[PDB]
């Protein structure tokens, strides 16, 4: 039914530039130039939309519903780093701060009346670290149950081992279902 | 440095009036919206007052920045969040915040405000955003926060949906309907759409406050209470000009939301009088201390307390008891109002 998508704005991302020589037939070398943020430099920015493909007009431009992002992320630079559909009308996003030791999962439902997506702050889910960064490379992805009211997700436990946790969508606390020195 | 270094309550503060200079500057740049300054610092000075200019040249300060915030869903949510934090920076343990949802929208909005083009942000989307921000902030900075939706006096057209929103977002931080704007606009309190909103408010359980008596007759206050059925009064100062109403109000236990430093700067209080407030102190009246618009008055809640303490001999014993009235008069559900007081009594070294 729905097509979710991201939009990246590279407007002020500096360019890396390097020469490309091509076949010997090419008299003057080409300068490849690419938007690429080196460390500390200016990052892209991102926005996230969902559109409904069943109701597409051909007489009107098609309507995309933006899903803003956590106010706890908007106070500074951030990244969109996971999106996972949970049900036919439920979608989960994971945002991450430019300083990558704090991340936030949102869970959004289609709102039949408004026509929009609404994510209640009481289904939000924080994940953080003080020894390092969140995730092996990025935060893990949720695996929801059929009805989409709970999910399993690989998070790092009390003694720092990565094991499967079991969350309820509107409950801060999870239960580990595996433990061990592995 | 603090004037009253204990848990406080605040009932009268405007969101549009309490924004960070830095994040106005940020959203200006991003959107390519022109701005009188370029340092976050010296921008505060162009928007902020220190001399007591008056209500004409005050409302002009909004035009400086509002264009940069409005119409930008990202900003609405952020200023809400950043606000909760600035209250946690003062003593505040519970706040009610007021803003006009229509003044931040750029779509489905009578006169589109602040000169912006159409138009994607509906005033519904706005309240939603603001809520999501206040709720995230309550959690992250630990201050209880509820919101108050404003009707504008010169625009009685809007006040229909204002109270309708109030009803649907009851479950999410909105607890009461306000009515700021211009007081000295001919018979405003009586406008048809305005009174019918406050009618629906009473009929639907939605609590009611009204900006009335700030700079305007004691009759403005009269209509607020009688025709409009207000439970609290924004400012209320020139009600000390009708002793029958004043004394029948203390009788019925009316709450007065009072802004000391705001009064000086708006011109509503002239410095050659005793402040409206000092009377309220000796008269054992139900009242609270607020701030209205910190960004524009360049203030923190401490300034309104530092003023009351220094300029007019307020003592900790008074400060404690008016913060109690505040909670008592607050628009919380009874059970949570109780636990607020519990929190207050305890940190004041009083019982249960
Ligand atoms: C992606 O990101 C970039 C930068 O973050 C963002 O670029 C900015 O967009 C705005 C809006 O187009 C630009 O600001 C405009 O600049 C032009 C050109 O000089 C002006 O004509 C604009 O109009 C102003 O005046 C009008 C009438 O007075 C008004 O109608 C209007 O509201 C303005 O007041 C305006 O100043 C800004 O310059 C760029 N910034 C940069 C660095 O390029 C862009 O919008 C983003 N795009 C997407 C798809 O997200
Ligand atoms: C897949 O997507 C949607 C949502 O699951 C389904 O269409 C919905 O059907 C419900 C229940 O019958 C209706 O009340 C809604 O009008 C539909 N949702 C929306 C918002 O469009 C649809 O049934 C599924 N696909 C098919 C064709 O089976
Ligand atoms: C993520 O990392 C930041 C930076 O590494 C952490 O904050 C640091 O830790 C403590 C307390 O804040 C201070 O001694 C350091 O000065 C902080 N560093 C700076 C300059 O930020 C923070 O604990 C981590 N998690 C977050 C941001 O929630
Ligand atoms: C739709 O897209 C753009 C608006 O951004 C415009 O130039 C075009 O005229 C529009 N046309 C339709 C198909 O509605
Ligand atoms: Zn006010």
């Amino acid at each position: 039914t729905f097509l979710a998508y991201a939009q990246f704005n590279d407007t002020e991302v500096p360019l890396i530039e390097y020469s490309f020589y091509s076949d010997e037939s090419l008299q003057y070398p080409k300068t490849v130039r690419v938007p690429y943020p080196k460390a500390g430099a200016v990052n892209p920015t991102v926005k996230f939309f969902v559109v409904n493909t069943d109701s597409l007009s051909s007489v009107t431009n098609a309507t995309s519903i933006q899903i803003t992002a956590p106010a706890s992320m908007l106070i500074g630079d951030h990244y969109l780093c996971d999106v996972t559909w949970a049900t036919q009308e439920r979608i989960s996003l994971q945002w991450l701060r430019r300083i990558q030791n704090y991340s936030v999962m949102d869970i959004c439902d289609y709102d039949e009346s408004s026509g929009r997506w609404n994510c209640l702050v009481a289904r939000q889910h924080i994940e953080m670290s003080t020894t390092g960064w969140v995730g092996r490379f990025r935060p893990s992805e949720p695996h929801f149950t059929l009805d989409g009211n709970s999910f399993y997700k690989i998070i790092s436990n009390e003694e720092g081992y990565r094991h499967i946790c079991y969350f309820q969508i509107d409950k801060k606390d999870c239960t580990f279902i595996t433990k061990g020195t592995w | 440095t603090p004037a009253f270094d204990k848990p406080k309550v605040e009932l009268h503060v405007h969101l549009d009036g309490a924004i960070k200079p830095e994040t106005i500057l940020y959203y200006g740049k991003r959107r390519g919206i022109a701005l009188p300054a370029d340092t976050p610092e010296e921008l505060l000075n162009i928007i902020g007052m220190d001399k007591p200019l008056t209500l004409p040249d005050f409302l002009a300060k909004f035009d400086y920045y509002m264009p940069a915030i409005a119409g930008c869903r990202d900003a609405i949510k952020r200023i809400a969040y950043e606000f909760v934090e600035m209250k946690a920076k003062d003593g505040v343990v519970y706040v009610e915040v007021r803003y006009s949802p229509h003044l931040l929208a750029n779509s489905k909005v009578e006169p589109i405000p602040w000169n912006q083009a159409e138009g994607d942000l509906t005033p519904d989307e706005v309240v939603s955003l603001v809520n999501q921000g206040l709720q995230e902030g309550e959690r992250d900075f630990g201050v209880k926060v509820r919101s108050i939706l404003c009707c504008m006096r010169h625009q009685p057209s809007w006040s229909s949906e204002v109270v309708e929103l109030c009803k649907k977002y009851r479950e999410q931080t909105v607890v009461a309907i306000d009515l700021a704007g211009d007081e000295t606009i001919e018979g405003s309190s009586l406008f048809p759409g305005h009174v019918q909103a406050y009618a629906e408010a009473v009929k639907s359980g939605v609590h009611r406050t009204v900006h009335a008596g700030e700079v305007g007759s004691a009759n403005v206050v009269k209509e607020a209470v009688d025709t409009l059925k207000t439970e609290r009064l924004g400012h209320g100062y020139h009600t000390l000009e009708d002793t029958t109403l004043y004394n029948r109000l203390r009788q019925e236990n009316m709450h007065f939301e009072i802004c000391p430093w705001s009064s000086y700067l708006t011109g509503a209080w002239k410095p050659d009088t005793e402040h409206a407030v000092i009377r309220f102190k000796n008269d054992q009246v139900n009242y609270s201390l607020n701030t209205d618009d910190p960004l524009i008055f360049k203030s923190t809640l401490d300034t309104d307390y530092q003023m009351t303490k220094k300029d007019m001999g307020f003592t900790e014993e008074e400060f404690k008891r008016l913060n109690i009235n505040a909670a008592k008069s607050s628009f919380l559900p009874e059970d949570e109002k109780k636990e607020l007081l519990d929190l207050l009594y305890k940190a004041y070294r009083m019982p249960s």
